[PDB]
């Protein structure tokens, strides 16, 4: 889902694999560590800082 | 099946079998007595 995010001088690092596209492509997956658990990551995702 | 199948194939004809009917949906074939066996199930469980 698209993803519009306010307040970003309070900054999570949390998305720096998904700002920097550190994505993983197994079995025909993307996967995505965000933090500590993988997530599958939709080629629709897109986030508006 | 309801139950998950267990296949006994003295010949080898049946996971050959297996391989060619689910290889268009990436199946992996592994063993119990590999160590890779748990994350291997837990990606399957997760992801298909």
């Amino acid at each position: 889902n698209p993803l519009l995010v306010q307040d970003v001088e309070s900054y999570d690092p949390v998305l720096n694999p998904v700002l920097n596209r550190e994505v993983r492509r197994t079995g025909g997956r993307v996967l995505i560590t965000l933090g500590d658990q993988d997530i599958d990551l939709s080629p629709s995702f897109v986030i508006f800082l | 099946f309801n139950r998950y199948p267990l296949i006994i194939d003295p010949s080898g004809q049946a996971t050959e079998f297996i391989m060619n009917e689910y290889k268009d949906r990436k199946i992996t074939r592994t063993s119990f007595l590999d160590d890779a066996f748990r994350k291997n199930l837990e990606s399957a469980l997760r992801f298909g």
